[PDB]
């Protein structure tokens, strides 16, 4: 359970980073 | 395929390997290493090894064929000069010492308390002392108290007398002093017990001979290593003397030898404790 | 991963020094265990960049020069170049504002703004000798300069350049100065220069000779036939009168900065500086403590503060009292008299 | 006056905001992603304020302007500014942009602005016509993205009928629209329509109908946390009325956990009221902190008095608080539950006795619970044991109530089951987070 | 995303108060005195 | 060091007068009246008269008002003289004197505004600290929570910029007093134990009163090892407790597991605590926490004990110990359960693994709720 | 005596500019 | 001085003898220990409770029948403590991510 929680938190952080990156690219395009 | 590639990467650093000396890092995944064969090679580095363990002197293990750096050996730090090992402890305890309460308290405050209870020193913010000197009549327990400190220390004890420094081939005395201090710095925390020091610590009077110049050079190197441009930190220096009327005031500086403990002749009280302890 | 593996299986390349270029297509190199080799040069590597004594890399097959590589430095000399700068600060030096400005006129003004000296028509000062009684802040000032230098601060002790071997001290001085020039601008700090630097002796078995040889090599290096550019030497030593008047001359050392024992206001400044982290109790007048220390060294003031803290520690408290400070002063000011009135009464 | 100039400044920044929103709607239309629509309706409540008559007039005269019947429908419903000096022609659509008919997203959003502004002006009849026209227009449209927008206006439609106090002339329409969304497999629209229908049912007290639907219909998990919270609150009310008290407590706790942090004071207050009532019905004393919150202090103060009265066991205090503040419960829609608790107080005392003691005799239980006879104590403790509130058994041979001895749970399979639920949730979270990853082309 | 459909409708102490604080009872000194004199005889 | 204005003894006497059983007391009235007439405190006299419905003495009130008026005129004259002839230091000192007199004569809002104006004109960091300490003392005197919090934050910030150890120790004492005032007993015990050896804020209270507060709060906050190391073996604490046999007995009875004497001393401590102006609202909470602490300490060493054994140890009856135990278990404070048929309390202390599993479940549930909320927020 | 004051950046700019600059910059760049 | 130090010595001797006679048994009664060490039952019980409370020799007294059980104090299961620390650490990480994700 601890390892699964670690992995889920890591995946959530990665998804947040990816959303931030794609929004940064979209806003920097203009 | 990625798992297979990782397996091959591990297979690279496989027996047999050739020990060399990591001479100098050049850039990422590239360095110069001096092999034990007797030649220096410009080689690559595996990404697996951390770039922080590659000290410019630490030994490394290289692939036999391509000589590429593939591993770092554990530090082979040994007795070197003295480096009292856990089997070389003097086996003398504070219980074995009979009645040196004031001296015991001062030495424990100087070289035992800072290495364990440093939070108190930080709370007062006083930079606990780095050097103590025990002075008194010979055969009063200075060396034995140093032995007891060695037995009951968590640091790396180093013992050396002020006679091993004075050697022929001028420039080996100061070299020995700086080697001892560098070894103490490497094996931090450390305690250096400089034994009988009247030989080389004498007043730096005007020198006119090679021997006088070299002994004053030894004293100067001691002063520079104890408190110089390179702050050692986490090491302690302990010195012994019979008179304390001699010795350069630079050595007796509060910056270098902060504490000066006196080991007088035992009296009717100390003598009773010594008799009870020995008998 | 596959690229790393493929690069790994490539044979390790020899490393060899360079004597001189020979053809614009061949280089005379010298490998470690064998002798000289006249070798080809890689297509990317340019001949006008492989200078003599540059420690190139040669392929293991045809000894082809494929990389230029960093220059060789004697391992022992490289340890003299500071990487992790110390923690001393100009704000931690008390009572030496004039000394600090005087040394910075040579260590900061020329390197930062050489145009001022060029327009004035004067030559930039080179050598600063910090001389005075021990424990007054010479190497402390050197540490403070090293903290704020934005420049190479190669450090040398007074005994690292001695060696047991003939000509090795001079060679190491030469390599130190060549490294300083290659990393110019640079500042060289030579602490405790009494060891090498003392008054030159004559011949005879009494003379140290080799130390004098290292002396002469250093003297020429910092001021000789070849003029140093953007290299400044800071030299700290007691016993100003025992070092020979050949490095003491103005050309070798332009400024001689004296570090007298701190005056009363300087002692007050040092006490304030070293009691910043100590929890003082109201009624801790430091002026009176400075009175109770009539002509200390400056390191004795730090020892006084440390011993007051030790009394506080032994009493298991965290504050420091005025009586604590006074009796710590008394302990640190321990003076050893003759203790023999017969000797003291010789000189009426 | 400079005040009117500053009003014009904030009006034109609202114009820029709505221009950004319609641009996002068009980007969603041309980008094959509905998340831009969700972001537009997320910014929608922020710009639901800061608007006036001229803001919407300039909006409808900047967009549309295709001489369609839309202009003939929305212009007469709002006032118009005079011949202002700052006749800044606000024309987001130029030529071909104004030539093409407006996308359903943008026209729906602007008509939504009309209806919310009309509601803010508190003349519900005027907004009724515009809402009816809006939903006549969007009924035929089958755009997937519009459903999102449709979802929102769906809610707003029900909202306006709340101020019309009818809530019944549209119940069949909401039923049909929910069915259409269900056959469209929509997530947001189905969830919001279920929530609105449940709210209507509870406003008209048809709890059996709501229970039947929630038994038949399935709430989409992949919905808004706000809609999830509303559905959980309504379901908790249903289960509380249906006597399913434990499930109601769990559902209302989940709804409170999914409340929008500090955004909905009234919804949180109502959820706290109902949760406190149902927890008291279970026999559990609620958290004290609920009553000391800055926003819920006065709202839950009568419930504080109720909880104090029941915990102290003073039924006279219970009747007293019924007399004074109990009528407020009728306004809060909890009076029946409060009466049930009035007649179920003794369960709390039985639970306390079970928690404290382990082998307390029946006579001692009757003495400590003010019960007249030991046989009444036997009946009450047996009923409480059967109803899943106590974990004891009455040795009727000598009349002592022995609680079930506590077994080492870590030596049992319960920790494995709890860890299984936690692991499944963590793996599902990882799968959801990695599943989208939103890598743009 | 405010929930406007549901309308949003001395003792200002900072410390967290537990349920037992509200419970009324005699002072502990009185209870101890009563128990002491009860068990004394 | 710092002046005793405003006197917290005045606040204590006023609170004691406000107490029901001490409302009819005379000695409190005599001492308070003597303090007021020695200080010529007219506005606070009016406030006390209106709060306690007292009969105001017209002659004394008029004399106090006239004295205050002429003194205020004198301070205004000195301020004008300093402004016209002297520098900013003398006008600053005059304004500080005016604010100090305003606080002395019991004016609350006037003292507040005068001290705020002085702080606006104050430049020397030590004098800013002194003014902030004066404001903190006024807030403690009037139990103004917002004023105390704001001035505590201001003093902490000022000390962080520049702070002498003396003022930092005094701020620690003030913070401990406020933490006691807000039932935050753990922080109060921390601060009082840190300042017991170097207590110099005699304006707030005497050393014995501070030590009694320290003993009480450390008893309610510290566990057994910390209480033994820092309080039982405390040097200064034992030295002063040598002159306080009652407090020493109360402290040592719990540590030595003499529970009957501990209960009697706790009743005495509760009676003392009720009359205290600062420990007023928390006396019931303190007593309940001490009873729970004693019960838990006794039950820590036993798996199953007869109710009669606790009745004998605490020197109470079986029924009282049973009622208190049942109430505390029902509140989830003691890890035990009672068998009234055999009248045996059996402890249910979770083992290390069970407690670790329960803590893991709780913390993981909180973290997973946070994770679910975050994910639902970000994944749209 | 009077302590030596520091050399601020404005002073440095003035000393390196308030003087010969008609050919100084050109001469230095040429060298 | 004599009284204080002799009381301290007597307490230490009592503790040492109580530990000495407790190694063999596992559930010995307090009466048998009192007979072995020759004191009153109440004094022995109070001393044993003090040692148990002060984290001395591990065991729990059963006053109901009269017993002092002994066991082997299971270590602490370092895995669970480190798991709790990791749960706290990623609670902090989740707060940090809450600080992020404000950029939409
Ligand atoms: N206080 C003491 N208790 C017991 N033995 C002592 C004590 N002082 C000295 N001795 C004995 O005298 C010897 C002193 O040796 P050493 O420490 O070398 O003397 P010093 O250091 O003064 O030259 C030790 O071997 C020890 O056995
Ligand atoms: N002016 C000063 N202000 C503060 N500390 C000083 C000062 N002068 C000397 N010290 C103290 O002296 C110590 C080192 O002295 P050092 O520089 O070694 O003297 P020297 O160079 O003469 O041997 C340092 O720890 C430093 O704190
Ligand atoms: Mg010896
Ligand atoms: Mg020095």
């Amino acid at each position: 359970y601890l390892a699964s929680l670690i992995r889920s938190v890591v995946a959530l952080h990665n998804l947040i980073n990816n959303k931030i990156a794609n929004r940064d690219a979209e806003k920097k395009e203009g | 395929e990625f798992l297979h590639a990782q397996e091959e990467v591990k297979r690279i650093q496989s027996i047999p390997l050739v020990i060399g000396q990591f001479l100098e890092a050049v850039d990422q995944n590239t360095a110069i290493v001096g092999s034990t064969t007797g030649s220096n090679y410009y080689v690559r580095i595996l990404s697996t090894i951390d770039r922080e363990l590659l000290k410019p002197n630490a030994s490394v293990a290289l692939h036999k064929h391509s000589n590429a750096l593939v591993d770092v050996l554990p530090p082979e730090a040994d007795s070197s000069i003295m480096m009292l090992t856990s089997d070389q402890k003097p086996d003398v305890m504070y219980a074995d010492i009979g009645g040196m309460d004031i001296q015991k308290q001062e030495v424990r405050e100087a070289v035992e308390l800072p290495l364990t209870h440093f939070e108190l020193y930080k709370q007062i913010g006083i930079d606990p002392p780095r050097g103590v000197l025990m002075y008194g009549p010979p055969g009063c327990g200075k060396t034995m108290l140093a032995k007891a400190v060695a037995h009951h220390t968590t640091a790396a004890f180093i013992r050396v007398v002020g006679s091993e420094f004075v050697q022929k081939y001028l420039g080996e005395g100061p070299r020995m002093v700086r080697d001892v201090f560098r070894l103490a710095k490497e094996n931090a925390p450390a305690i250096i017990f400089i034994d009988e020091i009247d030989a080389i610590a004498t007043k730096r009077f005007d020198a006119q001979t090679g021997a006088d110049r070299e002994v004053q050079r030894i004293l100067l190197e001691l002063l520079n290593q104890m408190d110089g441009f390179d702050q050692n930190v986490n090491v302690k220096v302990i010195m012994a003397t019979n008179r304390a009327d001699t010795l350069d005031p630079a050595l007796l500086r509060p910056g270098r030898l902060d504490r000066k403990i006196e080991f007088p002749l035992p009296d009717r009280r100390q003598k009773r404790l010594i008799f009870s302890t020995i008998t | 991963l596959r690229e790393e593996l493929q690069l790994l299986q490539e044979q390790g390349s020899y490393v060899g020094e360079v004597v001189r270029a020979m053809d614009k297509k061949k280089v005379l190199v010298k490998v470690h265990p064998e002798g000289k080799f006249v070798v080809d040069v890689d297509k990317n590597i340019d001949i006008n960049d492989v200078t003599p004594n540059c420690r190139v890399a040669l392929r293991n097959d045809s000894y082809t020069l494929h990389k230029i590589l960093p220059n060789k430095v004697d391992p022992l000399v490289s340890l003299m170049m500071v990487e992790k700068v110390p923690d001393s600060t100009y704000e931690m030096i008390g009572g030496l504002d004039k000394q600090i400005k005087e040394i910075k006129e040579v260590i900061e003004l020329p390197v930062k703004h050489p145009e001022l000296f060029e327009a004035l028509g004067i030559a930039q000062p080179k050598g600063v000798l910090l001389y005075g009684p021990p424990g007054t802040g010479k190497t402390l000032l050197a540490r403070a300069v090293a903290h704020h230098t934005d420049c190479t601060f190669i450090r040398v002790s007074g005994s690292e350049l001695v060696q047991k071997f003939i000509g090795e001290g001079a060679r190491m001085v030469r390599e130190l100065f060549v490294m300083a020039r290659e990393h110019a601008p640079s500042i060289i700090f030579m602490d405790e220069i009494d060891s090498i630097g003392s008054s030159r002796l004559e011949g005879g078995s009494g003379g140290d000779s080799e130390v004098q040889r290292t002396m002469l090599e250093l003297l020429n290096q910092l001021d000789g036939f070849e003029a140093t550019k953007n290299i400044k030497v800071i030299m700290a030593t007691n016993r100003i009168d025992i070092l020979d008047s050949a490095l003491l001359r103005p050309g070798r050392i332009d400024r001689k900065i004296e570090f007298p024992p701190p005056n009363e206001e300087a002692r007050l400044d040092i006490l304030k500086i070293h009691s910043r982290k100590m929890n003082l109790t109201r009624g801790i007048n430091l002026r009176k403590i400075a009175e109770l220390m009539p002509g200390a060294s400056g390191a004795e003031v730090k020892g006084v503060c440390t011993e007051a803290g030790m009394y506080a520690l032994r009493e298991r408290r965290v504050h420091v009292t005025q009586e604590d400070f006074e009796m710590a002063v008394a302990k640190v000011m321990q003076k050893d008299s003759e203790k023999n009135m017969s000797i003291k009464k010789l000189w009426k | 006056a400079a005040a009117e100039h500053s009003q014009r400044e904030l009006d034109t920044v609202t114009l820029e905001d709505i221009k950004e929103h319609v641009k996002q709607l068009e980007k969603a239309v041309s980008g094959k992603e509905p998340r831009f629509v969700l972001r537009a309706l997320r910014m929608l409540p922020s710009t639901s304020r800061r608007l006036n008559h001229y803001v919407l007039y300039k909006a409808v005269q900047g967009f549309f302007t295709s001489n369609n019947a839309t202009r003939d429908f929305l212009l007469p419903f709002l006032e118009e500014p005079m011949d202002t000096e700052a006749d800044l022609q606000f024309r987001p659509r130029t030529g071909k942009a104004a030539s093409t008919p407006l996308l359903p997203e943008v026209e729906a959003y602007l008509q939504l602005l009309v209806v919310i502004f009309m509601m803010n002006s508190k003349r519900y009849k005027e907004a009724q016509k515009i809402s009816d026209d809006l939903m006549q227009k969007i009924s035929t449209q089958n755009r997937r993205a519009l459903d999102l927008v449709a979802a929102k206006c769906y809610y707003y439609h029900a909202r306006v009928y709340e101020f019309l106090d009818k809530l019944d002339v549209v119940r069949s329409f909401l039923h049909a629209r929910l069915r259409t969304a269900t056959l469209r497999h929509d997530a947001d629209g189905q969830a919001t329509l279920l929530n609105l229908l449940l709210r209507n049912y509870l406003h008209y007290s048809l709890y059996d109908q709501a229970e039947k639907l929630v038994s038949k219909s399935v709430f989409p998990e992949q919905a808004n946390n706000n809609e999830w919270a509303r559905y959980l609150y309504y379901t908790g009310r249903i289960k509380a009325i249906q006597l399913e008290y434990s499930e109601a407590r769990r559902t209302m706790t989940n709804a409170l956990r999914k409340a929008p942090q500090h955004t909905a004071v009234g919804f949180k207050q109502t959820v706290h009221k109902l949760l406190i009532v149902v927890e008291l019905l279970l026999g559990e004393i609620p958290d004290r902190l609920q009553f000391r919150q800055p926003s819920l202090k006065r709202s839950l103060m009568p419930y504080f008095l109720l909880t104090q009265a029941v915990r102290t066991g003073n039924l006279a205090k219970f009747n007293q608080v019924l007399d004074q503040f109990g009528e407020k419960f009728q306004a809060d829609g909890t009076y029946t539950l409060i009466i049930r608790l009035r007649h179920n107080v003794i369960k709390t005392g039985v639970r306390m006795i079970s928690l404290s003691y382990s082998r307390i005799s029946l006579a001692d239980i009757a003495q400590k619970l003010q019960l007249d006879s030991p046989e009444d104590a036997e009946f009450i403790v047996a009923k409480a044991i059967r109803d899943g509130v106590i974990e004891a058994s009455i040795n009727h041979e000598k009349g002592y109530v022995q609680s079930k001895e506590m077994i080492d749970i870590y030596s049992t399979r319960e920790p494995q089951l709890a860890f299984h639920q936690r692991i499944s949730f963590c793996l599902d979270i990882h799968n959801m987070s990695v599943k989208a990853m939103r890598f743009p082309p | 995303d405010e929930f406007e459909e549901f309308p949003a409708e001395e003792d200002a102490h900072v410390w967290e108060d537990n349920w037992d604080d509200d419970n009324v009872e005699d002072d502990f000194s009185n209870q101890l005195r009563a128990e002491l004199e009860k068990h004394g005889y | 060091g710092l002046p005793k204005n405003p006197d917290l003894r005045i606040a204590q006497l006023r609170f004691l007068l406000s107490l029901p059983e001490h409302r009819g007391d005379a000695a409190v009235r005599d001492e308070l009246m003597a303090a007021v007439r020695d200080n010529n405190m007219a506005p606070y006299y009016e406030a006390l008269c209106k709060s306690l419905d007292w009969q105001i003495d017209v002659d004394l009130l008029n004399k106090m008002k006239k004295a205050n008026e002429d003194e205020l005129k004198r301070l205004d004259e000195e301020l004008e003289d300093a402004e016209k002839n002297l520098g900013e230091s003398e006008i600053r000192d005059a304004m500080m004197a005016k604010a100090e007199y305003l606080c002395r004569i019991g004016d609350k809002e006037g003292a507040l505004t005068a001290f705020r104006k002085t702080y606006d004109k104050t430049v020397a960091l030590g004098h800013r600290l002194d003014i902030v300490f004066y404001l903190l003392r006024i807030g403690l005197f009037y139990m103004d929570n917002d004023l105390i919090t704001r001035n505590t934050e201001k003093a902490k910030s000022l000390i962080e910029e520049g702070g002498d150890w003396d003022r930092r120790n005094r701020l620690k004492v003030y913070q401990g007093l406020y933490c006691v005032a807000i039932r935050d007993f753990k922080q109060a015990a921390e601060l009082f134990l840190d300042t017991v050896s170097t207590f110099t804020s005699y304006e707030l209270m005497d050393y014995k009163t501070f030590v009694t507060y320290t003993v009480y709060v450390s008893m309610i906050a510290l566990e057994r090892p910390d209480l033994r190391e820092k309080v039982i073996k405390g040097a200064e604490i034992l030295e002063v407790l040598h002159s306080l046999p009652a407090v020493r007995q109360y402290l040592f009875s719990l540590y030595e597991c003499r529970y009957s004497v501990f209960f009697q001393s706790l009743a005495v401590v509760e009676q003392e605590m009720k009359k205290d102006w600062l420990f007023a609202p928390h006396y019931r909470y303190y007593v309940r926490e001490m009873r729970i602490h004693a019960y838990s300490q006794l039950l820590e060493s036993y798996r199953s004990l007869t109710l009669g054994y606790m009745a004998e140890a605490f020197g109470v009856g079986v029924e009282f110990i049973d009622q208190e135990l049942s109430r505390f278990i029902a509140a989830g404070r003691l890890h035990c359960k009672i068998d009234k048929v055999n009248e045996i309390v059996e402890t249910n202390r979770p083992d290390s693994k069970n407690w670790q599993y329960q803590e893991t479940i709780k913390k993981g549930d909180l973290l997973l709720n946070r994770v679910q909320k975050l994910s639902r927020v970000i994944n749209m | 005596d009077k302590p030596i004051r520091a050399l601020d950046e404005g002073d440095i700019a003035l000393l390196k500019t308030y003087g010969q600059s008609t050919y100084s910059r050109q001469i230095k760049q040429v060298e | 001085i004599i009284s204080t130090h002799l009381a301290k010595l007597y307490d230490n001797l009592l503790e040492q003898n109580l530990i000495r006679v407790i190694e063999p048994f596992s559930r010995v009664q307090i009466e048998h220990i009192s007979s072995l060490i020759k004191l009153s039952k109440a004094d022995v019980e109070r001393k044993l409770s003090q040692m148990i409370l002060d984290k001395k020799f591990h065991g729990i007294l059963d006053q109901g029948e009269g017993v002092l059980i002994i066991f082997d104090e299971p270590p602490v299961d370092k895995t669970y403590e480190a798991a709790l620390e990791t749960i706290q650490n990623m609670s902090k990480v989740v707060d940090s991510l809450y600080n992020k994700a404000k950029k939409l």
